[PDB]
């Protein structure tokens, strides 16, 4: 249910000291020396939660990468309550 | 858009109040009754517009079936909640509307039962043909109306629960549901009113011998 | 539209680190110093674009006055609040921005006394022109940047109350306020960097025969 593109033999090519703001938001190829990673987390990808009102699980939402999402509306109870997210049924993505 | 409506007259059979029946509703029929009272041509909601609590953009147009309804689609991209919008009345487009009462004739009237009226609701240009006083044949379609009045009465009365079958559900804790009940008296919805004589068989003379032969 | 910056260079006299005073904040001046630390270059929030909050309408180029503004305009005529907004990174318009931390010079130094640092900030097209451990040239102008540091130091830190003497008040029931310290250190903001050689008085060699005359 995901496939996920490479975009290989990108022309120009950036070193680290020349990086500037016109290049943010942009595709960059940039060639450097591995210092350090962290470990693989997960991160959430389709998000599920919980109203704790009702009890009802509500259906999945794709998570963007660059911000949290967050819900609002029910659909079952018709309320703006506390929502729970659960691990149980969230779907993840490795993360490093 | 102007907004058209088809009338129908001249219905091989026209139906007493009392031979109205539950099979018949949502279908053209012609009835004959007395008019008894009638009431001031009011505005009716017919194509509203609402705006979004949160998105606060305009949207028109939404057609409105009976009761008064709200839009859960909301295509404006801002939201991720339906439930919630306001209606404005200036925006909104309107209908002609009246009820007027009438009754069963005399001669109709079974032989120890009182006579019995009903509501019928006339829209656009069939708004104010009907006086008080006087015999009229409605042609319209037989509708269903919400009624309060038979929670007392016996009988079981039909109630709607929302299914839930194919709902997940959790008990993690911190169990409500609503039921509406299904309780109707039969209405009127006349597209066509003709004036029949009172009696058993404009001041202008002029006016007069033009609509005779 | 284009970010245009002006820098100035050949002032008649180069001032000390030790030699800068209050006076000067806010005028165009020249020091010189060694540079001890480079950072790295980084963006800086020039022309800020914000969303209301519940208008939901972008708004942009908001200009910024050093530390983080929002807008209390708000042209849209959606709301009555001003302060509620929020800002998107995307949208927004930014600058270089460097800040690279300079040491007095050895002659410079007093008799006894330890060398003192000023971290001076580089924008546009002057970042990246200063490397560790040579003597740098700045032009710039002297500002004032907020210091939480001075809290424990001795005499009298000047505070920020808000003055009520116009406003109508009723004791109804059911009296806060709020003060901001006016702590400060003096920082640099340099339009032009030029590198002195930190003696006393470019591998290709046709580079190098380039700048001979
Ligand atoms: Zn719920
Ligand atoms: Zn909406
Ligand atoms: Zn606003």
């Amino acid at each position: 249910s995901e496939i996920h593109v490479r975009i290989s033999d990108f022309p120009t090519i950036y070193s680290l000291r020349e990086l500037r703001e016109s290049n943010l938001s942009s595709l960059v190829r940039v060639t450097g020396v591995v210092t350090r990673r962290t470990g693989v987390f997960p991160q959430l990808k389709y998000v599920k939660f919980n109203c704790l009102k009702c009890g009802s699980i509500l259906g999945p939402f794709f998570q963007d990468s660059n911000e949290e999402i967050r819900i609002s509306f029910c659909t079952n109870c018709k309320s703006k309550g506390p929502f729970r997210v659960n691990g149980e049924k969230t779907v993840y993505r490795n993360y490093q | 858009e102007r907004v058209f409506q088809i009338s129908f007259f001249n219905l091989p059979t026209v139906h007493r109040i009392r031979d109205i029946r539950s099979e018949k509703i949502g279908s053209l029929l012609s009835i004959s009754g007395t008019v008894t009272r009638t009431s001031e041509v009011r505005p009716e909601l017919y194509k509203a517009s609402f705006t979004c609590d949160m998105c606060r953009a305009i949207v028109d147009n939404v057609e409105q079936s009976f009761k008064y309804t709200e839009p859960t689609f909301c295509p404006n991209p801002s939201c991720e909640n339906r439930a919630f919008w306001t209606l404005n009345v200036t925006r909104s487009r309107f209908l002609d509307w009246q009820k007027v009462r009438i009754q069963e004739n005399a001669n109709e009237i079974p032989t120890g039962s009182m006579p019995r009226t009903l509501d019928v609701i006339l829209r656009g240009d069939s708004v104010e043909r009907a006086k008080p006083g006087d015999r009229c044949k409605f042609t319209g379609v037989e509708i269903v109306v919400p009624d309060v009045t038979q929670l007392g009465l016996p009988g079981v009365k039909p109630s709607s629960t929302l299914d839930t079958r194919g709902i997940s559900k959790t008990t993690e804790g911190l169990r409500s549901l609503g039921v509406r009940d299904l309780t109707y008296k039969i209405s009127f919805l006349a597209c066509h009113v003709i004036s029949i004589g009172s009696n058993i068989g404009e001041r202008d003379q002029e006016v007069f011998l033009n609509s005779l032969s």
